[PDB]
RNA sequence: GCUUGAGUCUCGUAGAGGGGGGUAGAAUUCCAGGUGUAGCGGUGAAAUGCGUAGAGAUCUGGAGGAAUACCGGUGGCGAAGGCGGCCCCCUGGACGAAGACUGACGCUCAGGUGCGAAAGCGUGGGGAGCAAACAGGAUUAGAUACCCUGGUAGUCCACGCCGUAAACGAUGUCGACUUGGAGGUUGUGCCCUUGAGGCGUGGCUUCCGGAGCUAACGCGUUAAGUCGACCGCCUGGGGAGUACGGCCGCAAGGUUAAAACUCAAAUGAAUUGACGGGGGCCCGCACAAGCGGUGGAGCAUGUGGUUUAAUUCGAUGCAACGCG
RNA sequence: AGGUAAAAAUGCCAAG
């Protein structure tokens, strides 16, 4: 539920690969704002930072390959 | 069943030496009500076992004891959909029930020429861990492994 | 879904694979298109989150807890 | 016989059906049974108890290979997922992982529209 | 003429708005071979089938079409139909902040015009999966259906056409006015941003409820309340949105649209009782858990079925069959 | 607080 972003005031990035594995599982599937509670308008910026991610991936699209 | 938990009795000491776990084997073996017969032929076997085998009357019950002792069973959780079988955790009441339960499905078959004859033999078979007594626990723990390190 | 808690699990212990998508999503896209059932599911599923919302805020009389 | 002493039981479980694949790490098959081949006619070899027994006689065929451990891999929802695994944890192997390799598609194999 | 209507500019705004071009990964289908091999696959039970000519399964590599799990949320955008993997090029609308300017430049609208789900049609490609048609196999008293297995166009791209849907918040368009609450979503002003805030304001927006309204259900500042403007439209059901004629279309048909004839109703709302091959919870040796009989056999005895010139007849899921 | 699960063989019809 962490009060991110609605006081975080910036743009998501997805070069901060550190902060952004934070909203991955550890099977690859991206968490919904549900449960950390936070705003869509920011957790936007999050799924598309992911697929840039995924793209490159950085992260996976899922990890059994 | 669907209302109140039933409880017990008061359940009384031998009139011959005073105990009541052997007072269930009369209820365990009794046939039609027959106290008397079952006084002549649960009596008797016990006495000459104590004077076959030289140890004391009430540490001869438990000398066959030993090794037809049981801890559980199969108690199958068939939700609908699995009937797989599931071990069950045979509590004292539930242990002693089968208990002497077990000196039943011994007893009863095979019968020799008299049921003081093979009762006696039984008992000292159990204290041995070589007949039919022992293993009647035995074979129920081999339907139980089945199924191993559950949650 | 990867389990493999060091040494000691020795057991299923694979909550791994239940708490992310067990078959039971396998068992979600099983076989049917509809486009729509869910289109319209969805709506009622969220009917349910609104009224049973009200029976945890509408229970506060006395009845005599 | 070329003698591996590694292996992994791949288990094609689903919904009515449950194959045991036990290969090594090169794909190559080392020993495979089924809950099927036990007979089990049609409706009951659905059974999770029927196909733990199956890997009873599917734990066999490997020991002829000097096989040591392995890792599962079960598919299909259906009955088991964990029956064999039960009937595997004890075959009489040092099981090092068992994990759950199901293809979770992305929306797009059109899925067959039967049962009304 | 002025400006409280309406219209544009300066600065920001989120978004599956729309057209087009490249590209990622999972998955399935198929090819090639390795290992290995009696099954695979199916379900109400199967059988059809695929199979020792060596599949299934599994693995490496390769050939393809097609849609985008998670995110994802009565979340958002769009006139409606509708639209979401990623990436880029062209490009629409809507909202906010303080002023500038124009100076009623409005609203609605016959006919006209543009868009407009699927299925369908024409022309050329493509053709994983799915799948009308279809056949084989099941089920059935029948089963040209529901189910299994293959399987065709289509589904998909491009260029035209068809213009209809439960195209439905079943509610037209535009403006004003008349209690609040819960929020949600998306910009912004003030204060101690002392903290995920406190105090207002713009829009869209989901539910709840005031007066009122309504036949009721329910709607309720998102009105079906209180008025005004304008327009489409209705007059019992059926016949029939059908025929004939006109227009539009390659066709399918679409559109505008009757009458004769027939009935005394058709229709909505609501709640009693009933029913449910509908459920939520509770209850009885209903079962569990156990005790010990019946089902084997002999015989008693009843019943049925048989047989008999005649072998009286009633009772025959539960609630008849050592019953009258 | 709270969220999956679950069986689906077949059986038609009415003069007071």
């Amino acid at each position: 539920f962490c009060r991110f972003t609605a006081e975080g005031v910036q743009e998501i990035d997805y070069k901060d690969i550190a902060t952004l594995k934070n909203y991955i599982t550890e099977s690859g599937k991206i968490v919904p704002s549900r449960i950390t509670g936070t705003r869509a308008k920011y957790q936007r910026q999050l799924a598309r930072a992911i697929k840039r991610a995924r793209y490159l991936s950085l992260l996976p699209y899922t990890d059994r390959h | 069943p669907r209302r109140r938990v039933i409880g017990q009795r008061k359940i009384l000491p031998d009139p011959k030496f005073g105990s009541e776990l052997l007072a269930k084997f009369v209820n365990i073996l009794m046939v039609d009500g027959k106290k008397s017969t079952a006084e002549s032929i649960v009596y008797s076997a016990l006495e000459t076992l104590a004077q076959r085998s030289g140890k004391s009357e009430l540490e001869a019950f438990e000398v066959a004891l030993e090794n037809v002792r049981p801890t559980v069973e199969v108690k199958s959780r068939r939700v609908g959909g699995s009937t797989y079988q599931v071990p069950v955790e045979v509590r004292p009441v539930r242990r002693n029930a089968l208990a002497m339960r077990w000196i039943v499905e011994a007893a009863r078959k095979r019968g020799d020429k008299s049921m003081a004859l093979r009762l006696a033999n039984e008992l000292s078979d159990a204290a041995e861990n070589k007949g039919t007594a022992v293993k009647k626990r035995e074979d129920v723990h081999r339907m139980a492994e089945a199924n191993k390190a559950f949650a | 879904i990867k389990v493999r808690e060091n040494e000691p699990f020795d057991v299923a212990l694979r909550r791994f694979k239940r708490s992310c998508e067990k078959a039971g999503v396998l068992a979600e896209v099983r076989r049917r298109e509809f486009y729509e059932k869910p289109t319209t599911e969805r709506k009622r599923a969220k009917a349910s989150a609104v009224k049973r919302h009200a029976k945890k805020l509408a229970r506060e009389n006395a009845r005599r807890t | 016989r070329k003698q591996v002493s590694d292996g992994v039981a791949h288990i094609h479980a689903s919904f009515n059906n449950t194959i045991v694949t036990i290969t090594d790490r090169q794909g190559n098959a080392l020993g495979w049974a089924t809950a099927g081949g036990s007979g089990f006619r049609g409706s009951r070899k659905s059974t999770p108890f029927a196909a733990q027994v199956a890997a009873e006689r599917c734990a066999d065929a490997v020991k002829e290979y000097g096989i040591k451990n392995l890792e599962v891999m079960v598919k299909g929802p259906g009955p088991g997922r964990e029956s064999t695994i039960r009937a595997l944890n004890a075959a009489g192997f040092r099981i090092t992982n068992i994990t759950d390799v199901t293809p979770i598609p992305h929306n797009g194999c059109r899925p067959p529209k039967k049962r009304r």
